[PDB]
């Protein structure tokens, strides 16, 4: 009875524009997800998939090679629901995260550049040795329930 | 501030 746990880090990084667009967007972002201390997640993720607002053109965007990110520029936060898709012929194939994007906070004095992460364990319960060479070759550890 |  085998049990692998993974981790992936999910973060972002906002700047304040010099100049706001036509449109007035007024800062530069980015949302990425990652493995943590370059372990390569690419082993065992299929593709990342980042489901922005509305308001942007073609807001399902598919990241299936590394970089797992979205660089866009915009006006307001929002909620951004992030499927993580397996390279498993078995369930789970997929694990689904939210992250807030925030672009300000409220400070005394002002900050132009802003930049946070979230660590997420992933556990996978008696995994198939294809898989399970797949997770430790990204830097997981087995543990016994 | 600006949420959407």
């Amino acid at each position: 009875q085998c049990t692998v746990q993974v981790r992936l880090e999910l973060g972002h990084r906002a700047q304040l524009r010099k100049k706001p667009t036509t449109e007035g967007f007024t800062h530069d972002w980015m949302v990425f997800v990652r493995g943590p201390e370059q372990c390569d997640i690419q082993h065992f993720v299929e593709k990342v998939v980042f489901w922005l607002h509305d308001s942007f053109p073609k807001p399902r965007r598919v990241c299936k090679e590394p970089p797992y990110k979205v660089e866009e520029s915009g006006y307001a936060g929002f909620i951004m629901p992030i499927e993580v898709h397996f390279k498993n012929k078995e369930e789970p194939r997929k694990v689904c995260f939210t992250y807030d994007l925030f672009l300000n906070l409220e400070g005394n004095p002002p900050v132009n550049h802003l930049n946070h992460l979230r660590c997420e364990k992933l556990t996978f319960n008696n995994p198939t040795t294809e898989f399970r060479y797949k997770l430790l070759r990204a830097g997981g550890v087995m543990v016994m329930p | 501030a600006a949420r959407k």
